[PDB]
């Protein structure tokens, strides 16, 4: 109801930004 | 997560000199570097992206190059507007981080310091506090040091030091060291030194007072 | 004109809430991305957060998070610090920078404004000679003790002739408040005979000490 949906959507879209920070390093280092 | 170690914490050089400050990732960040320069009460300034790419406007004297993890800042020739401190930048993390600078400073001289002793006001005694001072004045270079001494004794743990930046006329500093104990622990013994080492002085200028 | 400005910044409690704001002008915020960086008085540069407008994406330094919280607004092309449980390490010049880019990874911080101070302390509550008796000529002073807030300003005789004088940076004594000297290096067979006046003012609360010195 409050930051339930806010909050958690927020890990989520940073979880997912974080994994393409891995990926961008993985090709810069080749 | 990923430390940048600067080298050196300074350096002393002079106009026409090339000068290179080193940057130690802690792992790969892969060109993903920056180098500032920022001047006293301003602003820092952008001066290479991407571990090594010119930022527009930026001197071509500037320059980067990275090796691995290692990253070097170069300038070919040094001009008067460029002493200031320089800090690298890593931005392939989400935790962005920075080295702890390189103080690029004017390599004059060796010229040495004006020691005087100054005593606690008879003023400041009636408030209940002490605080003797040391003066350094006017030196090149900066490393120096202040063993503040009482009865031969130096007690010390109790005194901070302020510095002037290197001036604009003749790019000395001056030092200024501040001993600091209650009016009873000042009360107790008579005589009061502060003794100087420094590159400038052939063994160390001792100066002191008995109230 | 592609300008930086950031205000806001003064003087707070610990455990209190400050809030500042970065003016942008000359881009577009929004099409772009921001920082705030800061400096602890007389120390290193370090990253406190970030934000790409248009990617609703913002982050932080461990530093914080949970007390910080960085923000947009798109018509007043404008960036938000909100600062709440502030401390005194919180105390430093905090600035703005941009980063051309709209992520953080793609570019560097390009501009940056001219940073304001926050300090934090828990106290506002807050003067002596130093007598004249290495070179040859002796030196003289105007120890500045326990006044607060920075800074203060020492000039002699009003500035009529004031040369081979220093006023040190101030430093923050345990008890909260600060404290700084003044010192000229004044010749030795000249002692007492014409002028040797110092010159003190402290803005936030009033004050203009004129002072005497010599055995």
């Amino acid at each position: 109801s409050e930051k339930a949906a806010e909050e958690a959507y927020t890990r989520t879209t940073r979880a997912l930004h974080e994994r393409f920070d891995r990926l961008e390093r993985m090709l810069d280092d080749n | 997560d990923i430390q940048m170690t600067q080298s050196p914490s300074s350096l002393s050089a002079s106009v026409g000199d090339r000068v290179t400050i080193t940057c130690r990732a802690s792992q790969s960040v892969s060109s993903a570097v920056a180098w500032y320069q920022q001047k006293p009460g301003k602003a820092p300034k952008l001066l290479i992206y991407s571990a090594s790419s010119l930022y527009s406007g930026v001197p071509s004297r500037f320059s980067g190059s990275g090796s691995g993890t290692d990253f070097t800042l170069t300038i070919s020739s040094l001009q008067p507007e460029d002493f200031a401190t320089y800090y690298c930048q890593q931005y392939s993390y989400s935790l962005l981080t920075f080295g702890q600078g390189t103080k690029v400073e004017i390599k004059r001289t060796v010229a040495a310091p004006s020691v005087f002793i100054f005593p606690p006001s008879d003023e400041q005694l009636k408030s209940g506090t002490a605080s003797v001072v040391c003066l350094l004045n006017n030196f090149y270079p900066r490393e120096a040091k202040v063993q503040w001494k009482v009865d031969n004794a130096l007690q010390a743990g109790n005194s901070q030091e302020s510095v002037t930046e290197q001036d604009s006329k003749d790019s000395t500093y001056s030092l200024s060291s501040t001993l600091t104990l209650s009016k009873a622990d000042y009360e107790k013994h008579k005589v009061y030194a502060c003794e100087v080492t420094h590159q400038g002085l052939s063994s160390p200028v001792t100066k002191s007072f008995n109230r | 004109e592609v300008q930086l400005v950031e205000s806001g910044g003064g003087l707070v409690q610990p455990g209190g809430s400050l809030r500042l704001s970065c003016a942008a002008s000359g881009f577009n915020l929004s099409y772009s991305s921001m920082h705030w960086v800061r400096q602890a008085p007389g120390k290193g540069l370090e990253w406190v957060a970030y934000i790409s407008p248009s990617y609703g994406y913002t982050s932080y330094a461990d530093s914080v998070k949970g007390r910080f919280t960085i923000s947009a607004d798109t018509s007043k092309n404008t960036a938000y610090l909100q600062m709440n449980s502030l401390r005194a390490e919180d105390t430093a010049v905090y600035y703005c920078a941009r980063s051309w880019e709209a992520y953080w990874r793609w570019s560097a911080m390009d501009y940056w404004g001219q940073g304001t101070l926050v300090t934090v302390s828990s106290a506002s509550t807050k003067v002596f000679p130093l007598a004249p008796s290495s070179g040859g000529t002796a030196a003289l002073g105007c120890l500045v003790k326990d006044y607060f807030p920075e800074p203060v300003t020492v000039s002699w005789n009003s500035g009529a002739l004031t040369s081979g004088v220093h006023t040190f940076p101030a430093v923050l004594q345990s008890s909260g408040l600060y404290s700084l000297s003044s010192v000229v290096t004044v010749p030795s067979s000249s002692l007492g005979t014409q002028t040797y006046i110092c010159n003190v003012n402290h803005k936030p609360s009033n004050t203009k000490v004129d002072k005497k010195v010599e055995p």
